[PDB]
């Protein structure tokens, strides 16, 4: 169970983050991302923080094999709409109310309406902000050569005129075109310092603000194994993060690479096994 | 364990008693009579619907439908807007003569060509005119006329042109069928036949959409205006590199183009709402209201209001929409003096005898979903010749050798 | 791996109890004891204090096999210095040199001495205050009938 | 991956190379010329040893060993120590007649009774009479002799007696073989036809040590004391209740008993320590020594450290552990006046010709490895007549009918 603030737990019972089984791990690089693999082919991405997202990745070998709101994966996206008892519905929320979980759900309809019209004061603000998306002044005018935001910028304008919170689903809105930016090779460094930079400057006295931060960029606990939890096949996310080197200590500040630590207990960098505590690696 | 015939397939993760459960209707049912539901209507056991060439039947709270393949449409509308045979949409504003569907893809029977020109102001194209080559036949779409040209001089691929309400409607016995309202909008029709052998602007028709944008030389891009600017017919057309945005370019005008548009999101399309989705067809007319802006711009209104009443009549939802005010249409122009015969059919479904159907002729596809002016021919005549609009007796009506209505 | 400090870490990482899982279930009902159960039919308990002690528990489904220093639970317990290659030992550390789990560990030898006679200073505290499992004014009386 | 061929059962679980392992003696060796252990001794490949009836064979570091089936031994030892025949080790100090074997287990054909009376003031006993019951034949061993008592009429059991070292030897055709040590130790045989058919304080011999406490009503109790006061023979004698601890109610005997005892863990017998456990053998030998205070207490003891070296010549370790000061032994006492021919032989392992054996005559187990005086006849007279103790020549030696030695 993922909730929203935080909080995984396993069969009603809290669990600590790194938790590396046989058939699944579950890994935490972010505070605010988590990374769930599994042996099967599946892999989540489950986003905390402005809202709460989700995204789901599955292998090619799995196609034509899977049942639910994201569809069946075969090619044809004309059939995606088509329910587990025969044909293919007309509206998005015709076909998923068969797939409610629980018997005692109603039944949800259609909203043919737009919220831009409806509030007048937040039309504005979604104009002003979601443009930055589609004006080339910006570090968003890198990607209009791969990903095209003339879709992004509809979706934009809808969550910010919905929500109560309007910066937390602009932000959201505007970190989903840099996600699927960088799916495609264009990384987009700094774009937020004009627009969501309510959280760059928040992060402790060593380790600063990346965009770029991944699973295996973590402590020397890490190094230890070096081999049994890294988990290749992600995509990299924003957090706070250390530079191109001092990786992370046991706690706290982020030492350089001589004095990490020698993880059994973590020892510092002073014990003598015969095992002389060194750089990384130790000299058994 | 509280069961629901609507979570069968669900799982039951997270009254009735044990063994029965409940329909959604109303009491507890067994698991053999529960009903089906399809598109917010709930059917009962036994029940018997069509969808577009076949036959279903709520058999245990499923659908146990036939096994045919139907026929394959591409559609072409309104300011640049595109549905290919695997229904994928998509928008290409180009100036040149592009290949809307062909055979002679990498040798071939036949090639529809579509002639987009511009019409506005702010660089959005519309189709205008359509060639269609079927072997060394020409036909031409030009003018709210056909045209013959090259007429070969003995093969002659039979053919057969009639007008079906307000649209003209050609035929091929090969299989080939081009549907056109004679403004803008196009719908061509394939056989079954053509499975997997035909490209274009339509796609190549193989029931799996993440293809369709191969382009000339055999390569699947991501690019609206990659694919479309690989099909256009002379080597000296410009390209197009970006799709213009015409209620920006035209502020004055949107104000207008979003409140008549927005007929189809209200209460007189509401029977169509839960079969066919109104929001692809709201963004087009609001696209084509905002861009006729050289004139007559209540034209490109009412054809796109005409393109969702359509889907609602092939889909079961007949709705009459059209007001003294709002898109007035004049059928009594063709009665004789004043005896009343010809009346507006909203949703075309009359099935009269003609002077062709008298003598077995008859078609391979449903055209009966076509809005139009209709006769109702009286009881000293009731056999309706079409090349003249004339109610005949069954015997003094014409010919028809080589397509041409001989008294 | 069950440390002598508390310290369950499950793949070279610390967890939290309780830790309840589909094939097994680790407990901790008195900071003093660890309780593990499987599905399998193994039962475990850990003492932690004052010396760390374990108890380990078969169904009679396994009965015949298992191998280890716990024997092989068939009824005879004079095959059970019997080693994994053939032939019955003659002394414990003689058949438990066979169970090593590292091939770097040298092999260990019997102790035919007393401890309590290399000691005198430890040997009448050990008299005085063990001899209560025999007398019958303590409560230990109450199990000599058993 | 550091293989060692005595971990290849274990797991490998937390040099040689690839390939290669290591085998204990040396360098590294294949996985097919792999040694074997056993009792801490290394044999190498196709190496033999024997295990009591059977043949072992060092094949890929395993043993592969044949399967016959041995005889059975039930012990009874100095002051109340039992082992029964699936090897459970046990105290009971009862004053009655108790069963030891029997077959008449809920009809039956044999029976061997021990009569265990007081010796000491401690209230311990020990074994001072054996009865034999085969068929109607009665046997009685008492006094340092067997006497025949009640020979039936025409059946007569084929049994022989003879005297082997220090120890007299009953045996059976029937497969019923008695050992005995003349003082307090007894060794029953069974063959191995006897299997799950016996009873009484030595079990029921069906290779399973957790059922041998069955009562005589059939019931496995938990209770040394429970198992052994229902074997008694006569209803009227009386019940055990504890058992006696002689060095807490002797403390001046504790301090002789320890230090003469101490020589089964000591470098005399080291040849032995690795192939049987001296430990239940010591606290046997200080038990019997603190108890043994009305008088002869040097028997006691010198019975308890030969119960221990015999277990070492049987296993394939003789052991010279008699001194002019330690249990001294008088064998020169048999020789003709000064002509030197019986010797002590401290292990038994000779074999030379009697005059039954030159007569085809054997018998079924192996009793060479008893402790005693051994003849070593001359070459102008050698065969030895056992029931004279002395060296004749093959022709008149004697007639062996009926087990009564005819010159
Ligand atoms: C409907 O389709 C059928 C099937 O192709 C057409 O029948 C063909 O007609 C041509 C000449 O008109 C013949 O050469 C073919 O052999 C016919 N096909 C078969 C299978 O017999 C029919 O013409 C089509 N309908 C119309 C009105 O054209
Ligand atoms: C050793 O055991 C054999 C096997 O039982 C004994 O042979 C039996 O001898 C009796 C009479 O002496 C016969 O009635 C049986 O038929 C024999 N058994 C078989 C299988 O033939 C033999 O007597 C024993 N050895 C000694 C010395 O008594
Ligand atoms: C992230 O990008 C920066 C470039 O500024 C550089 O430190 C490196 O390429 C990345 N950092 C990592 C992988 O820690
Ligand atoms: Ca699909
Ligand atoms: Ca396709
Ligand atoms: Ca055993
Ligand atoms: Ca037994």
């Amino acid at each position: 169970v993922f909730k929203s603030d935080g909080s995984v737990l396993l069969n009603q019972l809290q669990v600590n983050l790194p938790h590396v089984t046989a058939s699944f791990s579950v890994f935490r690089p972010s505070s605010y991302h988590i990374m769930v693999s599994m042996a099967i082919g599946v892999r989540l991405q489950v986003q905390l923080a402005p809202v709460m997202q989700l995204f789901v990745t599955l292998d090619q070998a799995s196609q034509g094999q899977v049942q639910g709101l994201c569809g069946n994966f075969n090619g044809l996206e004309g059939d995606d709409f088509k329910t587990a008892s025969g044909l293919v519905e007309a509206t998005g929320a015709g076909f998923a109310n068969t797939w409610k979980a629980q018997s005692t759900c109603h039944d949800k309809l259609d909203w043919l309406d737009d919220p831009c019209s409806l509030n007048i004061e937040s039309a504005n603000y979604a104009e002003h902000w979601c443009s930055l998306l589609k004006k080339t002044e910006t570090p968003f005018g890198r990607c209009h050569s791969a990903v095209d935001p003339a879709e992004y910028y509809k979706r934009c304008k809808y969550d910010t005129c919905n929500c109560q919170n309007n910066e937390d689903c602009l932000c959201a809105a505007l970190s989903s075109y840099a996600r699927a930016c960088t799916a495609k090779g264009v990384m987009l460094w700094g774009w937020r310092e004009h627009v969501c930079n309510k959280d760059v400057g928040s992060c402790p006295n060593s380790q600063v603000f990346l965009y770029n931060l991944t699973t295996c960029q973590q402590t020397c606990r890490s190094l230890s194994e070096a081999d049994s939890h890294c988990l290749e096949g992600f995509a990299p996310v924003d957090g706070c993060g250390c530079p191109d080197h001092t990786f992370l200590d046991e706690k706290g500040r982020c030492v350089p690479l001589a004095k990490c630590s020698c993880y059994g207990l973590y020892l510092e960098a002073g014990d003598v096994v015969r095992c002389v505590c060194r750089d990384g690696r130790l000299h058994c | 364990r509280a069961l629901s015939c609507q979570t069968l397939a669900a799982g039951y993760y997270h009254v009735c008693p044990d063994g029965l459960m409940d329909d959604g209707r109303g009491g507890c049912v067994v698991e053999k009579e529960c009903p089906c539901v399809h598109n917010n209507d709930l059917y009962s056991s036994g029940a018997k619907i069509k969808v577009d060439c076949n036959t279903c039947t709520c058999k245990r709270g499923r659908w146990v439908c036939t096994q045919a393949v139907c026929h394959g449409t591409c559609s072409i509308y309104g300011s640049g807007h595109y549905i290919t045979f695997d229904g994928k949409y998509y928008d290409f504003d180009g100036h040149c003569s592009y290949v809307a569907v062909q055979d002679y893809c990498g040798l071939g029977s036949f090639s529809i060509i579509t002639e987009n020109v511009p019409c506005g102001t702010t660089g959005v194209t519309c189709s205008k005119a359509i060639k269609i080559f079927m072997g060394r036949t020409e036909l031409k779409l030009e003018d709210k006329h056909r045209v013959v040209i090259q007429r070969d001089e003995g093969h002659h691929v039979a053919y057969t042109t009639r007008e079906v309400g307000q649209y003209l409607v050609v035929e091929s016995s090969t299989g080939i069928i081009v549907i056109w309202d004679k403004r803008t909008t196009v719908f061509i029709k394939l056989a079954p036949s053509y499975k997997g052998t035909v490209c274009g602007l339509c796609g190549n028709f193989d029931h799996r959409s993440n293809n369709d944008f191969t382009t000339r030389d055999h390569m699947v891009v991501s690019s609206e205006l990659d694919f479309g600017n690989s099909w256009k017919e002379a080597p000296t057309c410009p390209d197009v590199s970006t799709n213009p945005e015409p209620c920006s370019l035209n502020p004055h005008r949107r104000s207008w183009a979003e409140k008549q548009c927005s007929i189809l999101k209200s209460s007189v399309f509401s029977i169509c709402h839960s079969k066919v989705d109104p929001k692809p067809f709201y963004e087009a007319c609001v696209h084509d209201s905002c861009s006729c802006d050289t004139g007559g711009d209540c034209e490109c209104f009412c054809s796109a209001v005409a393109s969702y009443a359509q889907e609602c009549t092939k889909e079961g939802a007949c709705v009459f929409w059209r007001t003294p005010d709002l898109c007035p249409i004049f059928c009594d122009y063709y009665n004789p003096p004043h005896e009343c015969e010809w009346h507006y059919e909203p949703c075309g479904n009359r099935s009269f005898e003609t002077c062709r159907t008298i003598n077995g002729i008859h078609s391979n596809i449903s055209v009966s979903y076509l809005e139009g002016c209709y006769p109702r021919c009286p009881k000293d005549r009731p056999i309706y010749e079409e090349d003249l609009k004339k109610c005949v007796t069954a015997d003094k009506c014409g010919c028809y050798v080589e397509d041409t209505h001989y008294p």
